RNA sequence: CAAGACGGACCAGAGCGAAAGCAUUUGCCAAGAAUGUUUUCAUUAAUCAAGAACGAAAGUCGGAGGUUCGAAGACGAUCCGUCGUAGUUCCGACCAUAAACGAUGCCGACCGGCGAUGCGGCGGCGUUAUUCCCAUGACCCGCCGGGCAGCUUCCGGGAAACCAAAGUCUUUGGGUUCCGGGGGGAGUAUGGUUGCAAAGCUGAAACUUAAAGGAAUUGACGGAAGGGCACCACCAGG
RNA sequence: AAAGUUGCUGCAGUUAAAAAGCUCGUAGUUGGAUCU
């Protein structure tokens, strides 16, 4: 079930059993990696890179073709951000909700949802501190939240 | 064909009334109500429409 | 006399120191 | 209907009866 | 959430057996589940099974035969010293002949008779009669 | 009743089931190749694409994203691929 | 003409929300479930002592406004009526309690049928947008997913009412939280703690008792009600 | 000891004593598959 919602939905992606590249795909691994590099230089999150490569160029799975996932490809070249993209999106949402709250003080629903968001932030920050992605002195603070975005 | 269509529409309406009554009764958890209903179950050309239909004129 | 089912009776709500 | 004491006794007795029947059936296989 | 997939497998098999089904699907597969099913196979309790391999944790389709009365997990995995083993079967088995405590020992996953022959103890996983 | 081979389901049942709940899960989407009406070029487009897909040479909108399957522009030709 | 209040009928078998709750149009703002997905991360999760957010109504402290209703109160009758104080309305602080109900923790698996409904998606002839000039909306058929709610059932369970969970339980172990231990004394005394207050949270013992309680099936029973008959009953009469 | 009226083995918590107003809300308890 959902981590803060009462929903329990099944919807997700289902990978096929064939891990082999299809015969009709003529793109080599380095061409796909060059597309990844120019897309990241356009300023795109790895999720957006995967969606664009799936839709327009027909690359179904980047790891099945190149052998590495998008974040590792961007990391080896060095075009990867300091904080991860899910934590970035959560902190951006928390900043937006806090701005809405400072303009609108009666919205107790917005207060409850902000508490939900920053609890999700605390769980993800604990995970990233445990596996050494974030430095151990990193801490999410309310005023420092907009400074990260 | 169309008669079965009208029959199905009537069936939908009747099932609506029946399911409304069913939910209303299923909310009731009092034992006296269930005991009484158990006792009850164990116990068991036209003038008009067209034009002015009258004596003076039709 | 014992009242019947038709009779209205509502179910009750249950609510020194050692020295 | 009937008290739970002899229902428990009947259930455990019939269970031991299936235990003995399957024991004799499995002993017959040797 | 889902913890102890062996419990889920054994409950699924027991519920399938009580309805008089012949064939049951088990997800997810595991090494411990396959070893337990092989142990029940060698004693002639759950017939035949086949492992469907997708690129996830797999599934198992098991051919039930009819002899099995109750297969069950024991959670948590209690340590079974070789003396204590005797007590354990008097707690779980309805007789001293049939039924099976399954132990994981350093000699493998096996039943209590074979663990007594190999003279070793381990963690209790279940029982089936 | 109570007698069927779970190991060998028929194509109609395995097609009918949810994409995760099959014997082995498999997607329902596909990659299809599209010819623009104003050109001859081949574009490989995901069936459930979330991005609007422009022609690399003509810059004509091939498909518009919807809730499920993508909505092709009228005039475009498409073929199922692989 | 004005002031405050409130959004009926449509309005449900509906929907949304963590709960309390939520019904005039329009615009803005920031959230959200489900669905779809050959995106990404790759165990990041489940459950709660501590601590914190929200919490109907009534209530308390400052303002504003006071149409209706209205605790108290003044009158008139003898559970009602006239007038109407605090309040009910808005803003800012508190209080944190309800039959705050499914008198029914949360997360996970397995285990019958049916045809209805809300949202999303997929496939498909047809009718419609005064035969619509292709799509699109509205209907129609079927399927899939997460829902709300029914009917049915020797799945099993229960003391029974009944429950598709209140099942998979003496054949007794998926994970974890709160909590009861005969009836009273008694939510009392005492101490602590929160609160401006009203009160809230925590909470005994001495003693006393043989019961307390839950579920269901039932004869007789002075009577009571619906009818019918009779000039040894009645109306009008002799 | 009977007693499964202290219940780890091994009780219960709709209607009998009993599930917290509700959810975010650290510690402690539990944690998917995989390496001969």
């Amino acid at each position: 079930g959902r981590m803060h919602a009462p929903g329990k939905g099944l919807s997700q992606s289902a990978l096929p059993y064939r891990r082999s590249v299809p015969t009709w795909l003529k793109l080599t691994s380095d061409d796909v990696k060059e597309q990844i590099y120019k897309l990241a230089k356009k300023g795109l999150t790895p999720s957006q890179i995967g969606v664009i490569l799936r839709d327009s160029h027909g690359v179904a799975q980047v790891r099945f073709v190149t052998g590495n996932k998008i974040l590792r490809i961007l990391k080896s070249k060095g075009l990867a951000p300091d904080l991860p993209e899910d934590l970035y999106h959560l902190i951006k949402k928390a900043v937006a909700v806090r701005k809405h709250l400072e303009r609108n003080r009666k919205d107790k629903d917005a207060k409850f949802r902000l508490i939900l968001i920053e609890s999700r932030i605390h769980r993800l920050a604990r995970y990233y501190k445990t596996k050494r992605v974030l430095p151990p002195n990193w801490k999410y603070e309310s005023s420092t939240a907009s400074a990260l975005v | 064909a169309k008669m079965r269509r009208a029959e199905l529409q009537r069936a939908r309406a009747l099932q609506s009334y029946y399911e409304a009554k069913a939910r209303r009764e299923k909310k009731i958890k009092s034992k006296k109500y269930h005991k009484v209903v158990k006792k009850g179950k164990a116990k068991k050309t036209l003038p008009g429409w067209g034009e002015w239909g009258g004596v003076g004129l039709k | 006399h014992r009242p019947g089912p038709l009779k209205q009776q509502n179910k009750a709500h249950k609510g020194l120191s050692r020295v | 209907v009937l008290p739970k004491k002899e229902k428990m006794k009947l259930r455990r007795e019939q269970w031991l009866q299936k235990i003995e029947a399957i024991k004799l059936a499995e002993q017959k296989h040797r | 959430v889902r913890m102890n997939v062996l419990a889920d497998a054994l409950k699924s098999i027991n519920n399938a057996e009580k309805r008089g089904k012949r064939q049951v699907l088990i997800r997810p597969c595991s090494k411990v589940i396959v070893r337990f099913l092989t142990v029940m196979m060698k004693h002639g309790y759950i017939g035949e099974f086949e492992i469907i391999d997708d690129h996830r944790a797999g599934k198992i389709v098991v051919n039930l035969t009819g002899r099995l009365n109750k297969c069950g997990v024991i959670s948590p995995r209690f340590d079974v010293q070789l003396k204590d083993l005797e007590k354990w079967q008097n707690n779980l088995l309805p007789s001293r002949q049939f039924g099976f405590i399954v132990l994981t020992t350093s000699a493998g996953i096996m039943d209590h008779e074979e663990a007594r022959r190999k003279h070793t103890g381990g963690k209790i996983l279940g029982f089936f009669f | 009743p109570l007698a069927k081979d779970l190991l060998h389901p028929s194509p109609e049942e395995e097609k009918r089931k949810h994409k995760k709940k099959r014997l082995v899960q498999s997607p329902n989407s596909y990659f299809m190749d599209v010819k623009c009406p104003g050109c001859y070029k081949i574009t490989t487009v995901f069936s459930h694409a979330q991005t609007v897909v422009l022609c690399v040479g003509c810059s004509t909108v091939l498909c518009q994203p919807t809730g499920g399957k993508a909505r092709l522009t009228e005039g475009c030709s498409f073929r199922r691929k692989q």
